[PDB]
């Protein structure tokens, strides 16, 4: 039984200005937003946002084996976005990338958030009334099965 | 020259005795038009209105029709919707009205003139229609009442006694009771317990002599310039909202300090130490309203250019500054740093500056020559030179030339209490004026 | 730029009061050794200061020195904006518990704006058709987004402190 997050450090998010014209309109990081998210085996993004744009993102890289997830106002209503993104990509405030560690296949940590999405819109499921969403608590603090490594 | 006087002049006894409410109206009346003052008949309340419009002609020097004084006297000087506290704030604050022409040219119509205070024309009348009443009326106002009493009435049920139309008569400010041998006199607050004797004044001379009867009373206050001036420059209408008059030994040590700095400016002196002078005022003072005094009428007093009444923090610039945003308006802040304190020394109309001593010295000790150096400027210290000789002020000998160094303190540091620093002897040179 | 005046506790008179200028981080003896002593250990009189915070004249300077690293901690636009953010918080060490939650409009800097950001930007509320997008009310949904959540207005941007 394994508790989230315990499977590898995942990582906040980060945005830069929009009035910063030179941070926004060239480069070749992929800029994920939650408009682009709800797809599944991300390779690209609409935004290619430039690489000496994170020097004022709070951007962090995440390798090339990464899940991206939502975690602002989609969900409360239905099931929660989740995407395998196979590029190093940059993100929003408007969601989350979670990246996992060795003890694992990235597939599994996949599907198994993609099975246990229908409990984790209820883990931290009001937090207020308002535009929030689930927070990093009780999406951090929740146990998922882990078996033996050939049933992975 | 001053308005607290120096020298005691003679008082005698004048005997019409005292247990009369007529005979010392007549005296009263008689001191005062033998201190040129004119005595005009209004058994009225309309005509009293009819001498506002030929008294303010000669203030402002221009002709009302009667369908402009229509306009005038309904829209701004008698207007029925307000009571004593918009009034007084018409007489302090408001005092200017931009009246409109018929033949429409927008002009200025003053009320009190402040700047050039003689024209401001005096007059006396008495009761009509209560109580026995003389009043002081300025410029068509009514602005003084002196009420009289006997000794049967004594001074403090003199107040506990008593306390649209008319309603001319909420433009008083004063009220200065007696009796015949006590004589004291307030502004517009009259609870029982706490608006008794104890919260009125005592006119008194320089020092500590107390003034008590009559004749001496109108021989000494009642001048008009001094009377113009207890009403006008030496009155805050605090925005509690509160009338308050400054205590007699305020407003001689403020004019010893404003003197000073005109008798000083006057033969190009600066930077010297007997050029500065100090006070001694312990406690139950508001020494935050007289400093507020003597940095206010310094700044419009057009020789100077920027004001630093500074002190050492120990919450103090939020303490004082809270004391001068009460007196509502304007005071320029030396929070919070040596880094916008100079965007404060760029700023002008706004001439009080109220910063810390050590963010002068942040100043001083570098930043290389500032361009508010060749302007003329006073220094209102707290902890004095009765209480320090400090390094700050040897750096100030060392920078600043054409300053003028005033100071106040809670207990001097005398040669009878010298533990902690030196005496005033080559800083601030004489004293000015004290209380005890 | 975040220092203090620190003496003396010695000379309550304050004749020829001494003890000028010390950023952090700040030693006991340095000080003691700058501002003398009055023949024992009675020092850091704070008697003025210059921090985007508020400090007391008894702090202990051992607490001055805890604050500066929290304080230092923080980006540029949270230390410009420390009071702001204190007028809803209690101390630097429950700003710090809660440091990453703080979202930060640089671009939007009223509430029509905020508005605006999340309805075209984000589509929080779903997909907005052209024809509709002009005829959207973006102030009673500013004012409803006002009186949900906390928001704090600055010079910078907009401040949302989310749960």
């Amino acid at each position: 039984w394994k508790t989230l997050g315990e499977i590898g450090k995942w990582y906040g998010g980060g945005t830069p200005s929009k009035n910063k014209i030179e941070f926004w309109e060239n480069g070749s990081i992929p800029w994920i937003s939650p408009k682009d998210m709800g797809r599944t085996l991300v390779d690209s993004s609409e935004d290619y946002i430039t690489e000496e744009a994170v020097l004022h993102s709070s951007t962090k890289l995440i390798p090339a084996n990464s899940i991206a997830i939502v975690v602002r106002s989609s969900i409360l209503d239905k099931v929660l976005p989740s995407a395998l993104i196979k590029v190093p990509a940059t993100l929003n405030q408007d969601m989350k990338a979670v990246i996992p560690h060795e003890n694992i296949l990235v597939k599994y940590i996949y599907h198994m958030i993609g099975s246990r999405g229908s409990d984790i819109l209820r883990a931290a499921k009001k937090t207020g009334g308002s535009v929030a969403s689930i927070d990093s608590k009780k999406l951090f603090s929740f146990k998922i099965p882990v078996p033996n490594i050939n049933e992975q | 020259n001053f308005i607290v006087l120096d020298k005691y002049i003679k008082a005698e006894p004048t005997g019409d005795s005292y247990q009369s409410e007529s005979d010392l109206e007549r005296e009263l009346i008689q001191d005062l038009r033998n201190q040129g003052y004119e005595f005009i008949s209004v058994k009225s309340q309309s005509a009293m209105l009819a001498n506002v419009r030929e008294q303010l002609q000669n203030l402002n020097g221009v002709v009302f029709n009667d369908s402009e004084w229509r306009r005038f006297t309904e829209q701004y000087l008698d207007n029925p919707s307000d009571g004593i506290l918009d009034k007084t704030r018409k007489i302090h604050i408001d005092y200017i009205c931009d009246f409109i022409f018929d033949d429409e040219r927008l002009e200025n119509i003053y009320l009190i003139d402040k700047k050039n205070l003689m024209r401001n024309k005096v007059q006396i009348i008495q009761q009509f229609e209560n109580r026995y009443d003389v009043t002081i009326l300025v410029n068509g106002l009514p602005l003084v009442q002196i009420e009289l009493k006997k000794r049967g009435v004594a001074i403090r049920e003199a107040f506990n006694q008593i306390h649209s139309e008319n309603s001319l008569f909420k433009y008083l400010q004063l009220f200065v009771i007696s009796n015949g041998t006590d004589t004291r006199y307030f502004a517009n607050t009259t609870k029982r317990d706490k608006n008794s004797f104890d919260f009125t004044m005592n006119w008194a001379k320089s020092d500590n002599t107390l003034i008590k009867d009559l004749k001496d009373f109108t021989a000494t206050c009642f001048q008009k310039h001094t009377l113009l001036n207890v009403l006008v420059n030496y009155s805050v209408f605090d925005s509690s909202q509160t009338l308050l008059v400054m205590r007699p030994y305020q407003i001689a040590a403020t004019e010893r300090i404003l003197w000073k700095i005109k008798s000083s400016f006057t033969a190009k002196n600066w930077s010297k130490p007997e050029s500065g002078g100090y006070i001694w005022h312990t406690t139950g003072s508001g020494k935050t309203l007289t400093s507020f005094k003597a940095a206010r009428l310094a700044t419009e007093l057009d020789f100077i250019d920027k004001v630093f009444f500074v002190v050492d923090r120990k919450d103090l610039d939020y303490q004082t500054m809270k004391e001068y945003q009460r007196f509502s308006p304007d005071s320029v802040n030396g929070s919070e740093n040596t880094a916008g304190l100079k965007r404060n020394l760029d700023k002008d109309d706004n001439k009080i500056i109220v910063t810390t001593i050590q963010k002068l010295n942040n100043l001083m000790k570098a930043e290389s020559d500032l361009p508010v150096y060749n302007q003329q400027v006073v220094f209102i210290f707290d902890e004095c030179h009765r209480s320090q000789f400090g390094e700050a002020q040897k750096n100030l000998k060392k920078k600043f030339k054409r300053y003028y160094q005033f100071g106040f303190t809670g207990t001097p540091i005398f040669p009878e209490n010298a533990l902690g620093s030196e005496t005033t002897a080559s800083v601030f040179g004489r004293e000015l004026h004290s209380y005890v | 730029d975040m220092q203090v005046y620190i003496a003396n506790l010695g000379k309550y008179n304050e004749g020829e009061l001494v003890g000028a200028w010390f950023t952090f981080p700040i030693d006991f003896e340095e000080v003691k050794e700058k501002i003398g002593l009055n023949d024992e250990y009675e020092e850091y009189a704070i008697h003025d200061y210059e921090l985007p915070f508020t400090v007391d004249e008894y702090t202990s300077i051992g607490e001055l020195n805890r604050l500066w690293e929290m304080v230092s901690e923080l980006p540029e636009e949270l230390q410009s904006e420390l009071s702001a953010l204190l007028t809803h918080f209690s101390s630097i060490e429950e700003l710090s518990e809660h440091q990453e939650d703080i979202i930060i409009h640089s671009d939007c800097d009223d509430m029509y704006d905020v508005a605006r950001y999340y309805i075209e930007e984000t589509g929080a509320l779903g997909e907005v058709p052209a024809s509709l997008q002009n005829y959207i009310d973006y102030q009673a949904y500013g004012r409803d987004l006002d009186l949900s959540g906390t928001f704090i207005s600055t010079n910078h941007g907009i401040f949302e402190i989310v749960y």
